[PDB]
């Protein structure tokens, strides 16, 4: 499980960089792991893992015990107000096996077979289209009270 | 009770597993009683299935209630830790005695 | 020597491919008609297959007259099979991939080393297009040649499961398969399969070219879907009865998702992981010539 | 000095003996700070499980007690064939077929030492029951016509754990906003026809969908249960409905779960009433009929171990992983091994093979031959005939 | 008796709990037990304590 | 006796959390093996600083 989140980490900072379109020297299009045999729980953080949740580019969740934050997370998801993420999140669930990408890294993927025609990476692979959420949540971790100013 | 559940989850044990029967035959015979309408309490009713005894699994019920109460009965002697599963196996058998 | 009509072997009467059924001898098409599906949330999308090695694996000097028909449709429908890598007689059918070679195959399904007498025995020439895809058979457990054993899995279940519109768009939401059933169905299934003459379907499937073989494919698509059938069964992740009001109604789960299972189970036929490998390559090897 | 001797040496006769056939558990991951033995139980969902690693206590002959000062002897007056070179001893290379013979009496002991009870277990694992009544929602309704209906404790007392064998998502609560599709969904995720009460009146739509497909309702109990439905055509009624036993079988239908053929239905139904002494007493008689076979070593085994078996209850025992918190896990196709997913009711394949050729002539008329009732009727038999 | 599973009351660590079932397991007495069972029917007239 | 202060105040124990967190007990309790089929571990052996 620490394993887990500490990939699901690197991943989604990487995806982080990729999404604001600025060049990285990234080792790999994917850079989080994929269970092959595993518990429950790390099914589920493979699954919110692979969903790139709006919450991680918000700072919503609390970093100093990220693997908690990513199983609660995976909770909000099983049962995600929002019929699309919560029907891909169970299905990232249903088949952790497969590794979950979005196009624009299958595009990378591509790429990179090109480049290197005999490379070996990962077959089983679904390409899922990502989806929008209009929600933005203030956040700032780090010490300092909030002032506000209500209207 | 707002919150002394486990409380009356435990006394639900207790509640008794026959049925109220009324005394027809002494009725019928016309023998004394001090009631308006004579009844009294069966402890227990014949099995209705070939092979499952509706009194033996309210028992199972019981001991695994109250296994699941040993069980979260926090101890700090060394031999209270170990009577505790103790009692547990205990209540494991006397399951099996009483079905 | 038996001639292959301008249909294949198939058309004959000889080589009728009919499951047990309501006390009848049913064909595949009318018993693929009870199969009901349950689409759940996960999908299947197949993938492009590899391309089948070149290389056919050499036929060992084997003095025998290898009984080939019944060690292929063992090896994927059969109930008791195991370790159906160790002996590796499958490469045999290399033998008869020759031009002119004295080697002939039975419509017994058994490999002669020479011709024989009073044993029928199909047209060399097809039979050497058969050969030359199918020894490919004998390199399923070889580690350089083994077949992917998950994906393949996808296009059994398009081609089982799927809808014209499903078929059409190469992904389907993975289904959940179900029909009213007798005692031991999938069991009595497996095994009115298991004595089919596959070997007339595979022939006619590698010899035949053009409109006749277009013909073929629409023809027997139910047949080779009942293959799928037994074979999705034994790569089944579980299979229960429902209840239904004095009726009851078997339901496969998952079509098209390897559980890649090892352990056995009453309700179906099992696969060792030898018989895993083997179906893979043999899915591999016909469902690349079942698309051409 | 003799750690020379004991990497070299000892190591490849621990190597040997991790590979012997009854080592079967894991012992260690190195890890003391996370390492935990797998706890597999035999949960009996009519009964109470039997952990199989238990501080039971019985000592093994003294077996389970450490001494750690077996380590001074070690370090110090004990020596090693390796350590001696200067004489040289040869190594001894044991023959594989004492411990493997052995094994083998072991495995093949205990293999048929279950036969008899796994048999008549295998019988009767349909036939347990919940008491359910069948409430009567239309006019001319046959008595097993209408909405089925159990209390929430007998589910909780048959159905649930087996729901929980089976591997299936728990069955829905109706509020009567349910729609009959919703319904559908549940009893297709999980294969049994269960839905559980909660709040509110249930809609028409739902109550005929209950009833046309002998869905049981699992009310949490039965006070005033016509206010639990919409009862439109009011002919539903809270004293108009039948009481009767439900068989699992009737519900269940799993093939190495819960033996459910019509041939040992037809078996069942010519069981007297049954109790868990007749029952022992059944696989007792059955076990005095088979003396089976054993070897000597196999004997020895026997009256080691070495006696009693009949206090663990049997009737659908699954081998499953409990928590360290004592809850009983269900199956996971990932962590625990495959095997462990259906005792086929403790039995060989090839026992369910011919098992289903002898239910085959079981069921068959030819040998039917106990009748059933007499006419008595004064008659010349002029022209016999027994037909 | 079948009051303790075997072989638990051989058991050291079960000691305390073995003590506290021989502590309430009352020898059985016909005469006391079907009182018990009778007194379950008949009238009570002082109240049992 | 210090460091000792200050590791048994953490607990004698812990168990792995279903996040995989350590959750020391905090308290100083002495341990019987009927814990070891229990959720919780010595704390000596956490090997957690
Ligand atoms: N994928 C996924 N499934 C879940 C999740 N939570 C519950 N489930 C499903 O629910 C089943 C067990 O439910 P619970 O016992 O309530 O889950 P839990 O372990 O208590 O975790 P919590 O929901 O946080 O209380 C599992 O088999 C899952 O299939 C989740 O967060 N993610
Ligand atoms: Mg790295």
């Amino acid at each position: 499980i620490d394993h887990f989140a500490a990939k699901i980490l690197e991943d989604w900072r990487q995806k982080e960089k990729l999404d604001k379109g600025a060049l990285v020297e990234a080792d790999r299009v994917i850079q989080r792991l994929i269970p092959l045999s595993s518990s429950t729980y790390v099914q589920r953080l493979a699954a919110i893992g692979a969903l790139y949740p709006n919450e991680f580019t918000e700072n919503v969740l609390d970093l100093s015990r990220l693997s908690t934050a990513l199983l609660q997370l995976s909770d909000t998801y099983y049962q995600h107000a929002n019929d699309q993420l919560r029907r891909l999140y169970r299905r990232m669930y249903n088949d952790s096996r497969t590794l979950y990408m979005t196009q624009r890294h299958q595009e990378l993927l591509l790429a990179q077979i090109t480049a290197d025609p005999n490379i070996l990476l990962y077959p089983y692979t679904y390409i899922f289209t990502t989806i929008p959420t209009s929600m933005n949540y203030i956040s700032n971790t780090g010490q300092g009270r909030i002032k506000h100013s209500l209207t | 009770l707002a919150g002394a559940n486990t409380i009356i989850a435990i006394m639900r044990l207790f509640t008794p597993q026959g049925f109220l029967r009324t005394d027809d035959l002494a009725i019928a015979a016309n023998f004394p009683r001090a009631s308006r309408n004579p009844q009294t309490y069966i402890p227990y009713t014949n099995q209705r299935g070939t092979v499952t005894n509706e009194f033996a699994s309210r028992f199972r019920t019981i001991v695994a209630t109250l296994a699941n109460v040993v069980n979260e009965r926090a101890v700090q002697d060394d031999m209270q830790k170990a009577t505790r599963s103790c009692t547990k196996q205990w209540l494991r058998h006397l399951e099996t005695q009483f079905d | 020597m038996l001639q292959q009509p301008t249909g294949g072997y198939t058309t004959l009467e000889q080589f009728a491919f009919t499951i047990r059924n309501d006390g009848t001898n049913a064909t595949p098409t009318q018993f693929l008609q009870l199969l009901s599906y349950e689409a759940t949330e996960n999908e299947l999308v197949k993938k492009t297959i590899p391309t089948p090695e070149t290389h056919l694996p050499s036929a060992r000097n084997v003095p025998g007259n290898v009984y080939i028909e019944d060690a292929i449709t063992q090896a994927l429908f059969g109930i008791s099979a195991q370790n159906v890598n160790a002996h590796g007689y499958f490469s045999r059918l290399s033998a008869l991939a020759l031009p002119n070679t004295s080697a002939r195959l039975g419509l017994d399904g058994v490999i002669y080393n020479s011709e024989t007498i009073n044993i029928p025995f199909y047209d060399p020439a097809a039979v050497a297009n058969f050969a030359a895809t199918y020894a490919k058979l004998g390199n399923a457990s070889t580690p350089r040649y083994r077949a992917d054993m998950i994906d393949i899995y996808a296009h059994v279940g398009l081609e089982l499961a799927g809808t014209d519109a499903e078929r059409a768009a190469g992904v389907m939401p993975v289904k959940r398969a179900k029909f009213d059933s007798w005692e031991g169905s999938l069991i009595s299934l497996s095994r009115d399969v298991v004595n089919w003459k596959i070997l007339a379907f595979l022939i006619d499937l590698c010899s035949l070219e053009g409109e006749a073989l277009r013909a073929f494919k629409t023809r027997n698509r139910d047949v080779f879907r009942m293959m799928l059938f037994i074979m999705s069964t034994a790569v089944a992740a579980n299979v229960v009865n429902r209840k239904v009001t004095k009726r009851v109604d078997r339901v496969l789960e998952y079509i098209g998702v390897n559980s890649m299972r090892t352990a056995g189970r009453t309700a179906t036929i099992t696969y060792d992981l030898s018989r895993h490998e083997f179906a893979a390559k043999f899915l591999q090897l016909t469902f690349t010539r079942w698309n051409a | 000095n003799i750690a020379v001797a004991h990497t070299d040496h000892l190591s490849v006769v621990y190597a040997t003996m991790s590979n012997f056939m009854l080592n079967f558990t894991n012992n260690f991951s190195g890890n003391h700070a996370t390492f935990k033995p797998d706890q597999y139980v035999i949960t009996s969902p009519e009964g109470s499980y039997k952990p199989i690693i238990e501080r039971q206590g019985e000592t093994v002959d003294g077996l389970t007690i450490i001494d750690t000062s077996i380590v001074w002897p070690i370090l110090c007056q004990c020596t090693y064939p390796l350590v001696r070179q200067s004489i040289m001893e040869e190594i001894v290379y044991p023959d594989p077929s004492t411990t493997l013979s052995q094994s083998l009496s072991v495995a093949q002991v205990l293999s048929k030492l279950t036969l008899p009870d796994a048999f008549i277990n295998m019988i009767l694992s349909g036939g347990d029951s919940v008491v359910m009544r069948t409430y009567q929602t239309e006019a001319d309704d046959d008595l097993d016509e209408g909405i089925r209906m159990t209390t929430y404790d007998q589910y909780l007392s048959h159905i649930r754990e087996r729901l929980h064998i089976t591997n299936v998502p728990d069955p829905i609560y109706i509020t009567g906003a349910s729609t009959p599709d919703q319904i559908a969904a549940s009893v297709q995720a999980t294969h049994v026809a269960v839905v559980l009460y909660q709040s509110g009146v249930i809609n028409g739509p739902a109550s005929t969908y209950l009833r046309e497909n002998e869905v049981l309702v699992v009310m949490p109990d039965y006070y005033d249960v016509v206010s639990r439905f919409a009862n439109a055509n009011l002919q539903m009624n809270n004293n108009r409905y039948h009481e009767s036993v439900l068989e699992i079988a009737d519900i269940f239908d799993q093939a190495d779960f819960i033996q459910t053929s019509d041939a040992v239905r037809q078996l069942r139904a010519l069981m007297p009433t049954l109790s868990t002494s007749q029952i022992r007493h059944a696989i007792e008689r059955i076990a005095q009929i088979t003396d089976v076979d054993s070897t000597d070593y196999g004997k020895l085994t026997l009256r080691f171990l070495g006696t009693l078996t009949r206090s663990l209850k049997m009737q659908n025992a699954q081998i499953r992983r409990i928590r360290p918190d004592g809850t009983v896990l269900r199956y996971d196709d990932q962590i625990d091994i495959e095997a462990f997913r259906w005792s086929r009711y403790f039995l060989d394949e090839l026992q369910l093979r011919r098992l289903s050729v002898g239910l085959r002539l079981i069921t068959n008329p030819r040998i039917a031959r106990r009748f059933n009732g007499v006419r008595i009727m004064y008659l010349t038999d002029d022209d016999p005939d027994p037909d | 008796k079948r009051y303790f599973p075997e072989n638990l009351e051989q058991n050291q660590s079960a000691a305390r709990l073995v003590s506290a079932v021989k502590a309430r397991a009352s020898e059985a007495d016909i005469s006391s037990i079907h009182l018990a069972i009778a007194r379950e029917v008949s009238p009570m007239f002082n109240v049992h304590e | 006796p210090v460091e000792y202060g200050i590791f048994v105040q953490r607990g004698a124990t812990y168990t792995i959390n279903a996040a995989g967190e350590f959750e020391f007990s905090g308290r100083n309790e002495k341990w019987d093996q009927a814990l070891y089929l229990s959720e919780h571990f010595p704390a000596l052996f956490s090997d957690v600083p």
